[PDB]
């Protein structure tokens, strides 16, 4: 259907396709002169017609593969249909002929690029796909699951009646392949299809349950891991559709998991299934015994599963104190059980956890009392809201078992002991110390084995994170002379440990090391004059020891330590002990560090200088490229890129040390400013493929302003990081970072003080400010039949902090830019947390008699708001109509004293969640009572006198102790005193004046006895006060 | 280091 000179010129390019030579002038002609308007339907067609006729393998393949590429670039909808149409039919004559496999595989792909919304019909590929899911041969008919995976649309299209049986036959079918492929496209349906779509599938599901146990009975685990993997998908988007049948499936994971004669993919993979419905069914999960019962059995079944083959442990016991990455299912299990712990709680599954480890503890096998420790571990910290108090009882059941005959059970046992130091803290500490500190200090004998000395040292750092100095105290010197032995050992990992555990217990222990910095220091040193973890753990504990003891006896061995890191730096787990080294000293000398900068930023700066290293990849060459840690891949915008993941994190960590040594040396770091500016901070923002970056960029900026600040470039600087800062929120995609922007542009604001801003920059603010309110709308009006944000909440709580920082900065000027968002904001006002934000931003708005306009909008939601059921709805909104008799006297009164009586009853209340709303309330009328003065119907002061105290919101005990400050004699008298003292010692707020002259007007002894009420404590206070 | 439980 081509020219035939076009065949072969095309015939050549896609031959040299499969040398540089022959091969990169194919590339240049097809991409320079191929790909163009005038060639891309020639272009088209051919290769079509190679991978629908071609005898080549490799041509056909090529050709599938480019047709399907070329075609979504084109695109398919911008072609001549007489085109489409002589493409779409031999497509079609293609796949129904007889073609190798793979090239059937390749040309349902490029079918699939032929079929589209805006495109004319194709009622032939229907029609074909019908017929060949009833062929006999199996590749057809997988094909055509595949092609309905690709297009699950042309599911809508065929008939109800037809598509139902094709599935269920789909799921039985005698190949694994097709199955694989019918489940594939079953799930498929409703991974693209809007859920009002589902409900015609839906009722499938229970022949594929039913087709499952078939699997075993062919013994086809392999196939039933795949199967697994799509199920797992699907109820991560309709776990509701499993109610029903949900006993079946949990039953069948059970016996698959069981099975202990399968391979893991299959019990790894039904594992996965049974915790996935926790994380998105937990009401379903805890309404069910069955799932708790199971769940906790299967993950203590696979515990068990460690040094198979070995029950001495020997090759455990002469390894480092890492992972064995054969342990998989072992490592499974904990997971899974950690993961459903912190699903459902231990309200849910306490008891059905501790039913089975009771029994496992006293049990013969070694791996069953190992698995209980492990088990516990695993599920400490979920089920904490139980277990924290029941903690005499875990220990009663643990550490009779620190002394097991099994080296791996005692290992056990010092893992349950540092998972919960952590899990159940600070409490544990202040409560255990006793029992789990002698414990673990009984395994760090040279008697015990390398591998339960390492551990029980390991969980000592747990412990030690949050006990007090005063706790560890008596144990520090038992702790210490221990920890020097295992400094002693032969093998790395003991002298790694120690030197780290010796660090955390000298960081909680602060001062109260300074007795022992004589004994470790010098060890230290001699270790670093001599293996490079060594040195690095070691430089590490003795900085860390330094910030315990201080400065001054730090200072006995700082210049030889200092000549050290020197001579280490200049010579890569290493580079990260000596930077952090570094760092620490700098918070042990201060100022006295400025001349160790020249050594110290300058490695900093050229990693903090990274740049977004990019590369524009291909579909194929990019799952091997993903198996590096250090790189993802994405797609972006129709493209495929490669990431170089590391090199950014590093570059976050770089920025993050560059940032805390501007923050603490101040004007000394002012030096470095412009450049970290121009260079890192701001450069930062436009790192789209990586957030952290990003987000460190905004943070580092009012930091460096406020750096330059302490010691014109300042206005510069200021005015360019604003900018971007503010053109950021409206490209910004992520809520998270342009929250930190907000954030960011508020400290700014901060720092620059009065009209930092520029008008037209007040402008691009509100466009932004907006575009960022219109996204967070949107996402939420989307929060059913078949399922059960305070990242929104928060964001908006920011954007309420720049709103009032500008308006602040620009003196109300911004009121005439704010006005343009005033339709978004009304909507708001009339769902809670875009209601809370509303009142926030017309309170400031207020804040600045000319609001008149709005007057009639709001006050009708905002009087309805007072007596809101939620206490957050009620404090903004009092807040409002305080500040309405405060800023806007007059224009406001027909509202602010009938609303009065609403405020001596909200008011009635003084409890933690609401003392705030309450105090807002109060504030409100003392507002209202000050602006109208005398002019009220004063019951009303005599009511709010009773409301305090003001301790907890500080800028309405502000006001309530001025008004307090413009109720006399009387035997108010104590009543008017503790009012004001408990302000100040609650720290919520010359009302002290005010109040001396009350007390003048009584005698000796009549003055003195008011403080009469007051403990020792705070009467050291009032002394210091009056 | 420490006593911890991974996630992968």
């Amino acid at each position: 259907a081509l020219p035939e000179e076009v065949n072969r010129t095309l015939l050549q390019i896609v031959q040299a396709f499969a040398d540089n030579q022959i091969r990169s002038v194919a590339e240049k002609a097809l991409s320079e002169e191929w790909i163009t308007e005038n060639n891309i339907e020639y272009l088209l067609t051919f290769l079509a017609e190679q991978a629908a006729f071609s005898q080549d393998t490799t041509v056909a393949a090529l050709s599938a593969v480019l047709f399907r590429k070329l075609a979504l670039k084109a695109p398919i909808t911008h072609i001549r249909k007489e085109v489409l149409a002589q493409i779409r039919s031999s497509l079609l004559k293609g796949f129904l002929s007889e073609r190798a496999d793979s090239i059937r595989h390749k040309l349902s792909d490029a079918i699939a690029e032929c079929v589209q919304d805006d495109l004319p019909a194709w009622p032939e590929l229907l029609q074909a796909l019908i017929e060949s899911l009833k062929s006999g041969n199996p590749n057809f008919r997988e094909s055509s699951f595949r092609i309905l995976t690709t297009v699950p649309y042309l599911i809508t299209a065929v008939d109800i009646n037809s598509i139902l049986p094709i599935f269920q036959s789909g799921f039985t079918d005698a190949s694994d392949n097709v199955k694989i492929a019918a489940v594939t496209a079953f799930v498929g349906y409703f991974k693209q299809l809007p859920k009002s779509e589902w409900s015609k599938l839906g009722i499938l599901l229970p022949s594929l349950l039913n087709s499952l146990p078939r699997f075993l009975d062919d013994g086809k685990d392999d196939a039933l891991a795949s199967v697994f993997e799509s199920l797992i998908e699907l109820v991560e988007l309709a776990p509701k559709l499993f109610k029903d049948m949900f006993d079946q499936i949990i039953q069948f994971t059970d016996m698959v998991i069981k099975n202990k004669d399968l391979e893991p993919p299959a019990r790894t993979t039904a594992l996965e299934l049974l915790t996935v419905f926790s994380e998105n069914a937990p009401q379903m999960c805890k309404s069910n015994q069955n799932y708790g019962q199971t769940l906790v059995m299967v993950t203590l079944i696979m515990m068990t599963e460690v040094s198979i083959d070995d029950d001495d442990a020997a090759e455990w016991i002469e390894s480092d104190d890492t992972d064995d990455e054969e342990e998989v299912t072992y490592d499974h299990a904990r997971q899974a059980l950690d993961r459903v712990a912190l699903k459902l709680g231990g309200e849910y599954l306490a008891a059905p956890l501790f039913q089975y480890l009771q029994q496992m503890i006293t049990s013969t096998e070694w791996r069953e009392r190992f698995a209980a420790m492990m088990a516990l571990s695993s599920a400490a910290e979920g089920c904490a809201d139980v277990l924290i108090g029941e903690i005499p009882k875990i220990l009663d059941m643990v550490i009779p078992l620190i002394n097991d005959p099994h080296p791996r059970v005692q290992y056990g046992c010092c893992n349950v002991l540092g998972q919960i130091s952590t899990d159940f803290s600070p409490f544990i500490q202040r409560t255990a110390h006793d029992r789990i500190l002698p414990a673990l200090i009984s395994k760090l004998t040279s008697e015990c084995t390398s591998r339960v000395q390492t551990h029980a040292a390991a969980a000592l750092v747990n412990f030690s994170e949050f006990a007090s100095k005063d706790i560890l105290e008596p144990y520090l010197d038992s702790l210490l002379t221990n920890l020097l032995v295992l400094l002693q050992s032969n093998k790395l990992y003991v002298q790694e440990q120690a030197l780290t555990t010796i660090a955390f217990i000298a960081e909680a222990a602060k001062n109260k090391f300074i007795k022992y910095y004589d004994t470790l220091m010098p060890l230290l040193l001699n270790v670093l004059k001599v293996n490079s973890v060594l040195k690095g753990k070691c430089m590490e504990c003795a900085t860390l020891i330094g910030f315990a003891v201080g400065k001054e006896k730090f200072h006995e061995h700082s210049q030889e330590l200092i000549s050290i890191l020197v001579a280490l730096q200049n010579s890569d787990a290493l580079r990260s002990y000596l930077e952090q080294s570094w760092s620490r000293i700098c918070r042990i000398l201060g100022d006295d560090f400025v001349p160790l900068l020249p050594i110290v930023i300058p490695p900093l700066l050229i990693t903090a200088k990274a740049t977004q290293d990019v590369g524009l990849i291909e579909e194929e060459e990019a799952a091997n490229f993903q198996q590096y840690p250090d790189w993802d891949v994405v797609q972006v915008q129709g493209k495929h890129i490669a990431i170089h993941t590391s090199v950014l994190d590093d570059k976050v960590s770089a920025m993050e040390l560059l940032q805390s040594y501007a923050t603490l040396l101040r004007g000394q770091f002012a030096v470095y400013v412009k450049e970290v500016m121009e260079e890192i901070a701001l450069p930062s923002l436009d790192f789209y493929l990586h957030d952290g970056v990003r987000a460190a960029g905004a943070t580092l900026i009012p930091i460096l302003l406020s750096c330059l600040l302490a010691a014109e470039e300042l206005v510069l600087l200021w005015h360019k990081a604003s900018s971007k800062l503010i053109g950021g929120l409206m490209s910004e995609p992520m809520p998270e970072i342009t929250q930190v922007y907000h954030n960011s542009l508020v400290n700014g604001i901060k720092v620059m003080g009065d009209n930092c801003l520029s008008e037209d920059q007040l402008a691009a603010f509100t466009k932004g400010v907006s575009a960022n309110l219109t996204d967070t709308y949107e996402r939420m009006q989307d929060r059913d039949e078949y399922n059960e944000d305070f990242t929104d909440e928060d964001l908006l709580d920011e954007i309420n902090k720049s709103i009032a920082a500008v308006l602040k900065t620009t003196n109300g000027h911004y009121l005439k830019n704010l006005e343009n968002i005033w339709p978004m904001i009304n909507t708001f006002l009339l769902e809670p947390i875009l209601v809370i934000f509303a009142l926030v931003v017309i309170g400031d708005l207020i804040q600045y008699e000319q609001t008149a306009s709005m007057k009639n909008a709001f006050i009708p939601k905002v009087t309805e708001c007072l007596i809101s059921p939620d206490a957050r709805i009620r404090q903004a909104a009092s807040y409002i109509i305080g500040v309405c008799a405060q800023y806007a006297p007059s224009t406001y009164a027909d509202v602010c004293i009938p609303t009065l009586d609403t405020l001596v009853q909200i008011v009635d209340s003084k409890l933690e969640e609401n003392r705030s709303s309450t105090e807002n309330a109060s504030a409100a009328i003392a507002k209202i009572l000050y602006a109208y003065n005398s002019n009220i119907p004063d019951t009303y002061t005599a009511n709010w006198f009773k409301t305090l105290p003001t301790i907890t919101d500080k800028e309405a005990a502000s006001f309530n102790y001025q008004f307090l400050s413009q109720v006399c004699a009387q035997s108010n008298i104590s009543a008017v005193v503790d009012s004001v003292i408990q302000a100040l010692n609650e720290r919520s707020l010359t009302v002290i004046s005010s109040v001396k002259k009350l007390l003048g007007f009584l005698p000796s002894s009549d003055a003195m006895a008011i403080f009469n009420r007051y403990p020792a404590d705070i009467m050291e206070k009032v002394h210091k006060w009056f | 280091f420490k006593v911890s439980k991974n996630s992968t």
